[PDB]
């Protein structure tokens, strides 16, 4: 949503991630992608680190003691220090001072330093007869230049699956969609890891990875977008945003309204309550449209009407014209328009008459065009045009 | 259909080889300084240079052995040179072509680079990133305007 503050697993001096008994299992996203299940223990030895590969003998690096309580001199850099300084020369020139916090002590009585070595003061046990105050992480080895002890500090805190659950309650419209709350912490890193001198105020982050699982997209609208947007009717009065993190299948329909002399009047109808899960079988949205003038709408097809052409009958469609002539024509004579066509009197009629015989004709309107062979057509039959559509061309 | 692209196109991949070899070069930076510096101090006492290899070093130096000091010390101030040929674009951009040509505003900048190495300064405390440029931009400019209007101009 939003990013939380969790001061625990902060600090203001560097590190050592030598932690205890937190656990992801390494799982790659011991990283962002952070797991944080289990660890009321973060055994950590904040520090100073200076990866500056530089010529040998700059100013002076001194092992065997901590430089100065406050900003100390080193080699043309200085130090918001916190203690003992692993001095760090290696290969013809030196590269990275690693100061690690605090506390020299003074190991004379030589037989000391590794005489107890990766065991610190567990606060509870103590080493050569010295009150055991806190976790004094034993310097791995210590005392070069002979006389000066170290077991450094440690720092530690308890962080469980989640040290502080937020809200933790969430159900959704869910006609099978399945949504979930989740406030995972986040983790500076894992014992693969050896920290250095950074903000160090970054060793935890209980933000929200809140997800939405389950397939069945049919009712589970945008699953691979089961993905948040959040709005504001919960701004004040229930001021808390409803934090749906809602998704959306806002199907878009044109007005489809134009009363076209062929598309016509298109009827709009809904069912919106504020939402039946697209009402399994819904009257969502409608577009009823109309057909031109009078019409035995006829041989007209199955809705989609890919062929907008629709056989259909108006007063004018059938040519309705005085057959004083004797009963001569019938259900579909082929009038190509000629002479003695309305016998005695003649007419212009055209196309395929469905009869000329009460004296009122039967032709649904028709009109011929001689052609040639040589042809390249488009229309075949049952094709009510609109204008200038292409028909049978002749190269 | 382009030599600028060429520069890319063969040095855009050129890296800086880090600044560690600075000291590896330092050894050579000198050493060359020497090898000449003697050999012309020796020009300069006499013979205006006997054109002799040994005199190429005040201290003794087996011909092939010292031939290894040079060439190696040279590739030192040559690879690093070719290496430090990326950020230069900065000077190009800042000085587009200065009424000349992008390229000529970088090849004249190359007159820098060399005029860095040499008086780049080892055991300094940071790269010529604040010193190499320096030359660079003081070597271009000087050019640029020396260069380009077909009337030289005095800088005053």
């Amino acid at each position: 949503v939003a990013e939380l503050i969790d001061d625990r697993y902060r600090t203001t001096t560097g590190g050592f991630l030598k932690f205890a008994g937190v656990e992801v299992q390494k799982k790659g996203k011991a990283k962002l992608g952070y797991e944080v299940v289990q660890g009321g223990t973060l055994l950590w030895i904040p520090e100073e680190t200076h990866e500056v590969n530089k010529d040998i003998s700059l100013l002076l690096v001194e092992d065997g003691q901590y430089v100065e309580a406050g900003t100390e001199v080193v080699k043309d850099i200085f130090c918001q220090n916190s203690g003992v300084v692993e001095v760090t020369q290696k290969n013809d020139i030196l590269r990275e001072v690693v100061v690690k916090p605090g506390e020299l002590l003074m190991v004379d009585d030589p037989e000391a330093v590794i005489g107890r070595d990766n065991t610190l003061l567990q606060p509870g046990e103590e080493l050569l007869g010295q009150v055991a105050t806190e976790l004094r992480y034993i310097q791995y080895v210590e005392s070069p230049e002979g006389p000066a002890l170290l077991s450094r500090p440690v720092v530690e805190f308890a962080v469980p699956s989640n040290p502080d659950v937020p809200s933790t309650t969430s159900v959704s419209q869910q006609t099978g969609r399945s949504i979930q709350m989740r406030a995972v912490q986040r983790l500076p890193y894992k014992d693969s890891e050896r920290v250095k001198s950074v903000e160090g105020v970054e060793l935890l982050r209980t933000q929200l990875v809140l997800e939405i699982e389950q397939e069945g997209e049919q009712e589970h609208n945008a699953s691979p977008l089961a993905a948040d947007i959040e709005l504001i009717p919960d701004l004040e009065d229930a001021d808390v945003q409803r934090l749906q993190l809602v998704i959306l299948e806002s199907l878009v329909l044109r007005r489809d309204i134009a009363a076209d002399a062929t598309q016509g009047s298109t009827q709009t109808s809904l069912e919106v309550k504020d939402g039946d899960t697209i009402v399994p079988g819904s009257v969502v949205a409608r577009t009823q449209i109309l057909s031109k003038e009078g019409g035995i709408v006829r041989g007209v097809q199955k809705g989609s009407e890919a062929v907008r052409r629709c056989l259909v009958l108006r007063h004018s469609d059938m040519a309705t014209l005085n057959i004083s002539a004797k009963p001569k024509v019938k259900a579909g004579d082929l009038i190509v328009a000629g002479t003695e066509l309305a016998p005695g009197i003649f007419a212009e009629e055209s196309g395929q008459i469905v009869g000329v015989k009460n004296y009122a004709v039967t032709i649904r309107a028709g009109r011929p065009y001689r052609v040639s062979p040589g042809a390249v057509l488009q229309i075949e039959d049952g094709d009510l045009v609109q204008r200038g559509d292409n028909l049978v061309l002749l190269v | 259909e382009d030599s600028i692209r060429l520069y890319l196109q063969e040095i855009g991949r050129i890296r800086l080889l880090r600044a560690d070899e600075e000291i590896e070069l330092a050894r050579k930076i000198a050493d060359l300084l020497e090898l000449e510096r003697v050999r012309e101090r020796l020009s300069e006492k006499l013979e205006r240079d006997p054109r002799d290899s040994e005199w190429a070093e005040a201290v003794q130096l087996p011909l092939p052995a010292f031939r290894y000091r040079l060439h190696i010390g040279r590739r030192a101030k040559d690879k690093m040179v070719q290496s430090n040929l990326r950020l230069v674009v900065s000077i190009a951009k800042k000085y587009m072509n200065r009424g000349l040509s992008f390229q000529d505003l970088i090849q004249e900048g190359s007159l820098g680079l060399i005029r860095a190495a040499e008086k780049f300064d080892h055991e300094k405390g940071y790269k010529f990133s604040t010193y190499a440029t320096w030359w660079i931009r003081q070597a271009i400019t000087r050019a640029i305007a020396d260069q380009s209007r077909t009337i030289r101009l005095p800088v005053h």
